[PDB]
């Protein structure tokens, strides 16, 4: 019974293992939303699409 | 003669940079303080202008 417990204790760890490469995984997929919002945020200033104009007035 | 000469020259000369600079300086402070940096206005067009 002890082997099978130690085997079980095993196996909770290598699931942390698991639990630990998602996570990384995640963190990285973040990072790179991050630089999408940041290429997003900086196309919309510099698009060409606008025509507004600063006044004279 | 010369003296007086260039009392008037420079007389006319401050007269005309100050008329002038001064509409001037007015026209371009009012364009560029409503220039803004954000998503409405094209900064290549407000750049260029």
């Amino acid at each position: 019974e002890l082997q099978a417990r130690i085997a079980g204790e095993q196996a909770a760890i290598q699931n942390e293992t698991t639990k630990l490469q998602m996570i990384a995984q995640l963190r990285q997929a973040e990072q790179a939303l991050i630089s999408e919002q940041r290429r997003e945020r900086n196309m919309r200033i510099l698009s060409s699409g606008n025509q507004g104009m600063p006044t004279i007035q | 003669d010369q003296w007086a000469q260039q009392v008037l020259n420079y007389g006319l000369l401050i007269v005309l940079f100050a008329a002038v600079f001064g509409l001037l300086m007015q026209i371009f402070g009012s364009y560029m303080a409503d220039l803004r940096f954000d998503g409405a206005q094209n900064v290549a067009y407000a750049i260029g202008g």
